[PDB]
């Protein structure tokens, strides 16, 4: 019954067709030359190609991505035959994402699409993929491919067997931490956090700080008085209108672009031409530039309101959290190094130590509005030299130290 | 697996006992074990190099003679019981239960070696960084200084009770003597701590002099042990 | 089984179709005859000879050191143990039983890797890898082969053991501790003086900061060393290891144990450790010849900045350095200049230094550990001191920016330094002296920004003047602003918007040979010259002390070695007074 699955998997492959080519055919072949073990489906092509493996997959992948992982690996060894280990399955999606509010007790092993920012990373783990193992009693041998060793031997009391650790093979692991946006979150709440976990050639690929797009199975493991803490398997992460892109070219061609543009920010205010437009300077910003010798131009436009009180100074940062993309406020006495910063933290669901980034993190490829910037201490003014001049932050806690970009 | 050695105890132990009755000060040892006889004396301390001088004592009159004093140097840990041995039938429950007295080995004297044409390389003065592995159950000579020592301390070596059943004193809860053993009835045990063997100890810590040292490293430390005299 | 004896007969035939291997052991043999310390046991083997005498053997210590290794350990042994009769009346009992060990050399294919690069594709593989030590563990002694006697029935037994790291194939574990009787049952006779044991040691490796992308904690890795290797390291040394990367325990295999976070714990076996012209001689004797050398030489150096010819020979001198003294007294004397450097923060310094940093052979970077008198601890506990760049920089340099962001704890640390190049740390149960002789060259800025010119670093930076008089030269430089003279400097940035190479040869040689000594020309010239310094009630950048005659010497003698001239001349020290009048003004 599940070779059909296989069946129609090879032929989604071998002799899918797209562009008059055989884009997944060669692009696997391309990847074996390369040796990468790993293909990228498209699920766009999928649901074009076979609508009944998607209601299946999209309903119950339990089974259907075993056996993803064991049809492609034979189609690609048959490849490579062809031309002269177990390839990992990348799904790339286009289709609507559920709101990280929304996730239920109803999508569990459902594969669902997300797309937030991550906060935190882990370091690289092996886990184990391929066993062998011996009884002690009697020298007894096979091998194994959550998994745990037989209790008896197959030829010797419980638990016979050890594992044979030069025939043996394993793959490595890490484990994320995503957030939803928190310009998208409502004052008066803290952004829900996620826990993610990727493998073999999807590790290592997002920082914190990057913002992603997600393609995962929604699933919970135990880890209250049965709380079990959610987690995602990922599959696949990504990181306008032709009608808006005329729209905005058309504002592009408009006489008076600047002045409008001038006048729109903070329009209930009067008059202050000129701090209005450098504020505008400011959600511009620069463009970047690379020294011959590697080094990179701070591209950040970074102003300084020094007036009397009374004079709408803080309504002007305010108005920018509102229109820039990606805006984060905070107050200079409600700060710290470590909040502003990044820092070190160990993760409870993992019981490891994760690198955290923090509100000067959370702004990069943004602006942040700190407010009171006098009445901040020094040490946080002084991480913020290094974010300034170099768009970068140290950290150097406990043991271990680390350096972090940060174009804030 | 058996293997073979060239070491021969049984040559060792008779010229143990030998050395013991015919070297000189009557005998030098003899004198000592009759003090201790006449129960003067708590601790016996043997001379390596009056066995030194015994073996090129026998090695200029032509006698048969083997080199106990490396057979010692080498497996220090065994022939402290071996003299034990030597005395407990030669001095003027098993007897190791209930033993009081101490033994201990000094070191040979580089003169000496030299004066009998050999190397001591035990004795040499050498560091705590020196002492390889191949220096296990080997007894040496150290030079350092002391950097630190705990006070007395008990030591128990065996551990004494008593039997309400049969009365009889047990060395190591329940009695293993042959009267309770074959009894259906046994007597449980509580410590005699009157009756236990106790041995005084400290606990010392040898460390490396600056001129020790080599370029840019830390002094490193050994555990020195003292028991019993 | 017949496997494994295959592959001992494989490796041998290895050892004596290349008679190069097995000779040098001989060597090894005649030498540890003849000093009846010990050679160890232990060859090098060229895998590029190993791949082309047996093409799987030779990828077979690469890919499955398990299968391939131990086969040719024991026939390595079985040659050293056979090629002699070993004529030692005790020694051959214990000495001569202790096996064989291989090192590997030449080309590693794939298998030259970093903590980072490395991964769980490259378990079980014989792998090189490149990094830092960071610390290393303590050295203990490890069993090995157990000997026994059983007095009852008077002959003598043995017994061996396993490890999971020392056995790289799965053997079945040992974890007996001694035997206290054996197969007949009798109580047995410990022999210590025959048993056999190894040290073991532990270290971490970790990828080197050279290549470290940003945004990421660093990739470290353990290695385990034993016998030799044991301690050949010390922490912060380069190293390129080769050994076997390969894993242990389980990650929660057995009974349930099913958490997503247990993972497998994995280490290196680490076997080998790699740590880190007259033509051009007679160019460089030649080149200084002429005149202009000096000037010449003062011109490659910093070519990013224009003018600050002072400084640029200041920089030459000070590389050049003195000559140091001993006296009948047991004196010695300094011979090291120092260069320290004043005005505004942007201007010109940061670009200076980095020439210098960059340039120099030994330079190492310092800002506001470096005292050397603090401790770091192991895993277990034991601690260890940590270097310090100011005794690192022994026969160095040392670049600092920020000076005078340094803390008053550094100050009076550097005091020594500076003066009588040792460091007296004087700790809680750990008391040394250590050699601190390293020339000094840092920066330092005004508080406000904008140099008071009227005025001494003593009140614009207000750092104590014990500490000041303790630099042989101070320049101040300020962006005072020529609108056509900065326009040609700052072309060369719009455009953004002697070789080198031989020069590092140049200063190399010069005071590797050139040992000046000063001579009557230059006597006069001290005196006459400090005498009128002393005269001089003018105001100057700083008073005239006895440190200014011994500035003069140490800068004459640096001029000699620019001339490569073993003796002092009237030239050097006429030199040496211009330029610490240019200091002085
Ligand atoms: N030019 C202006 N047009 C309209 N409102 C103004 C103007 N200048 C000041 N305000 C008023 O000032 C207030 C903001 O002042 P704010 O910047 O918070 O004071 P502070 O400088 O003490 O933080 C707003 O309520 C705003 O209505
Ligand atoms: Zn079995
Ligand atoms: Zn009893």
């Amino acid at each position: 019954d599940n070779t059909e699955i296989i069946k129609s998997f090879k032929n989604f492959i071998l002799e899918f067709r797209l562009d008059s080519q055989f884009i997944y055919r060669d692009q696997l072949r391309n990847n074996i030359l390369v040796k990468n073990y790993s293909l990228t489906v498209n699920m766009e092509h999928l649901i074009g190609y076979n609508e009944d493996i998607y209601k299946k997959l999209s309903d119950e992948p339990s089974d259907i991505i075993p056996l993803f992982e064991t049809a492609i690996t034979q189609v690609a060894k048959r490849i490579s035959i062809l031309s002269r280990p177990t390839f990992q399955l990348i799904l790339n999606s286009n289709a609507n994402q559920i709101p990280l509010r929304d996730l239920d007790s109803e999508h569990v092993s459902k594969i669902v699409r997300l797309s937030g920012i991550i906060i935190s990373t882990s370091v690289l783990s092996s886990r184990a993929t391929y066993l062998s193992i011996m009884c002690r009693n009697c020298r007894h041998t096979t091998s194994i491919t959550t998994v745990s060793l037989p209790r008896s031997c197959l030829s010797c009391g419980p638990d016979p067997y050890i594992i044979i650790h030069e025939s043996s093979k394993f793959i490595d692991q890490q484990f994320l931490k995503l957030q939803e946006i928190p310009e998208l979150v409502p004052v008066g709440e803290m952004p829900r956090n996620l826990t993610m976990t990727c493998d073999r050639y999807l590790t290592n690929k997002v920082i914190p700080g990057t913002r992603v797009t997600i393609v995962g199975i929604y699933s919970i493991y135990n880890s209250g008085v049965a709380i079990r803490t959610p987690y995602i398997k990922i599959l696949g992460i990504q990181s306008f209108t032709e009608e808006e892109e005329e729209e905005f070219l058309q504002l592009s061609r408009n006489p008076k672009l600047y002045e409008i543009l001038t006048n729109s920010i903070a329009p209930s205010i009067f008059g202050n031409e000129d701090i209005k437009k450098a504020i505008v300077c400011l959600l511009m910003g620069g463009s970047k530039k690379i020294l011959p010798d590697g080094m990179r131009l701070r591209g950040d436009i970074n102003v300084l309101l020094l007036g009397d009180p009374g004079t709408a100074k803080s309504q002007l940062l305010k108005f920018v959290e509102k229109v820039s993309p990606i805006a984060v406020y905070t107050s200079g006495k409600g700060s710290s190094a470590a909040g502003l910063t990044a820092s070190v933290q160990r993760d409870p669901m993992t019981r490891e130590f994760y690198l955290e980034g923090g509100a000067m993190v959370l702004a990069d490829g943004g602006v942040v509005c700190i407010d009171e910037f006098d009445k901040m201490r020094d040490e946080d003014r002084v991480a913020i030299h290094e974010a300034m001049e170099q768009q970068t932050i140290s950290i150097a806690k406990a043991g271990i130290t680390t350096v972090l970009n940060s174009r804030t | 697996p058996s293997i073979q050695l060239p070491v021969d105890y049984n040559n060792l132990f008779n010229e143990i006992t030998d050395f013991l009755v015919t070297f000189k000060q009557g005998p030098k040892y003899m004198a000592m074990l009759q003090k201790v006889a006449n129960r003067e004396l708590n601790s016996v301390i043997i001379d390596l190099d009056d066995i030194l001088q015994y073996q090129n004592e026998k090695f200029l009159q032509g006698t048969q003679a083997d080199d106990l004093v490396s057979a010692i140097q080498q497996n220090a840990n065994h022939f402290t019981e071996l003299f034990c041995r030597a005395i407990d039938n030669n001095m003027p429950f098993p007897p190791n239960l209930t033993r009081r007295y101490f033994l201990y080995f000094k070191p040979l004297s580089q003169n000496c070696a030299r004066r009998y044409r050999k190397k001591a390389i035990s004795s040499k003065p050498l560091s705590v960084r020196q002492i390889k592995g191949d220096f296990l159950g080997q007894l040496i000579t150290v030079r350092g200084i002391i950097t630190r020592v705990s006070d007395v301390k008990p030591a128990v070596e065996v551990i004494a009770y008593t039997c309400d059943q049969c009365g009889y004193e047990v060395f190591q809860s329940e009695c293993t003597s042959e009267e309770c053993s074959q009894n259906q009835t046994k007597g449980q045990l509580f410590m005699s701590t009157r009756a236990s063997k106790f041995s005084a100890f400290q606990e010392c810590k040898i460390q490396e002099l600056s001129q020790q040292v080599p370029v840019g490293h830390i002094p490193r430390s050994l555990n020195i042990h003292v028991n019993g005299t | 089984d017949a496997v494994f004896g295959d592959r001992v007969r494989r490796f041998q035939e290895f050892l004596d179709t290349f008679t190069s291997y097995r000779d040098s052991v001989r060597s090894i043999q005649v030498y540890n005859s003849n000093n009846a310390n010990i050679l160890p046991h232990r060859i090098i083997i060229s895998l590029d000879d190993l791949r082309e005498f047996d093409r799987s053997f030779w990828s077979g210590i690469l890919v499955e050191p398990a299968y391939f290794i131990p086969p040719a350990e024991k026939a390595l042994t079985d040659l050293a143990d056979s090629m002699d009769d070993v004529p030692h009346p005790n020694a051959s009992a214990v000495s001569s039983r202790h096996p064989w060990k291989l090192s590997f050399k030449g080309s590693f294919g794939a298998h030259a890797l970093s903590p980072r690069t490395l991964t769980a594709q490259h378990l079980n593989k014989l792998v090189s890898v490149e990094g830092i030590v960071t610390k290393t563990s303590l050295v203990r002694p490890k069993l090995i082969r157990s000997v026994h006697y059983a007095a009852k029935t008077g002959r003598f037994h043995y017994r061996d053991y396993t490890d999971a790291t020392t056995t790289l194939t799965t053997r079945i574990p040992t974890p007996a501790i001694y035997p206290t009787e054996d197969t007949e049952g009798n109580k047995l006779t410990t022999e210590y003086g025959y048993s056999t044991f190894i040290d073991h040691q532990r270290i971490t490796v970790q990828e080197m900061p050279e290549m470290a992308p940003a945004g990421q904690l660093p990739r470290s890795i353990d290695v385990i060393l034993d016998d030799d290797l044991v301690d050949k390291t010390k922490p912060g040394d380069r190293v390129n290891v080769v050994g076997v990367f390969k894993s242990l325990g389980a990650g929660g295999m057995n009974q349930s144990n099913s958490n997503t976070l247990i993972g497998f714990k994995t280490l290196i076996l680490g076997n080998t450790v790699y740590p880190l012209t007259d033509f051009d001689i007679r160019n460089i004797n030649k080149l200084s010849k002429k005149k202009d050398i000096f000037d010449i030489l003062s011109q490659s150096l910093a070519p990013s900045i224009y003018g600050h010819d002072h400084i640029k020979k200041a920089i030459l001198l000070m590389l050049m350095g003195g000559v140091e003294k001993n006296l009948e007294n047991g004196s010695h004397l300094r011979g090291d200049i120092n260069i320290l450097m004043v005005g505004d923060p942007s201007t010109a310094k940061s670009q200076l230094l980095r020439f210098v940093l960059n340039t120099a052979s030994l330079a190492i970077a310092t800002t506001g550990g470096l005292t050397a008198a603090v401790t770091t601890d192991r895993e277990t506990g034991e601690r260890r001191l940590e270097a310090g760049a100011m005794v690192l920089a022994d026969r160095g340099v040392v670049c600092i920016d920020e000076f005078d962001k340094m803390t008053d704890v550094d100050r009076v640390a550097i005091h020594e330094v500076m003066e009588q190049q040792t460091v007296t740390i004087a700790k809680a149960g750990i008391h040394t002296t250590l050699n601190a002789r390293c020339s000094v060259i840092a920066a330092a800025n005004p508080v406000f920004g904008q140099y008071d010119v009227n005025r001494d670093p003593h009140q614009n930076i207000a750092l104590p003047d014990s500490l000041l008089s303790r630099f042989d030269l101070l320049f101040v430089v300020t962006d005072d602003i020529n609108e056509i003279r900065d326009r040609s400097i700052s072309e060369h940035v719009l455009r953004t918007h002697v070789t080198i190479p031989f020069l590092r040869k140049y200063v190399q040689y010069a005071k590797e040979r050139v040992i000046p000594q000063l001579t009557q020309e230059a006597i006069n010239v001290i005196v006459k010259n400090y005498t009128d310094l002393r005269n001089d009630d003018n105001t100057k950048k700083s008073p005239i002390t006895a440190r200014t005659l011994e500035t003069l010497i140490r800068l004459a003698t640096a001029h000699a070695k620019v001339r490569l001239s073993k003796t002092v001349n009237k030239v050097d020290a006429k030199v040496a007074a211009n330029l610490l009048r240019f200091a002085l003004l």
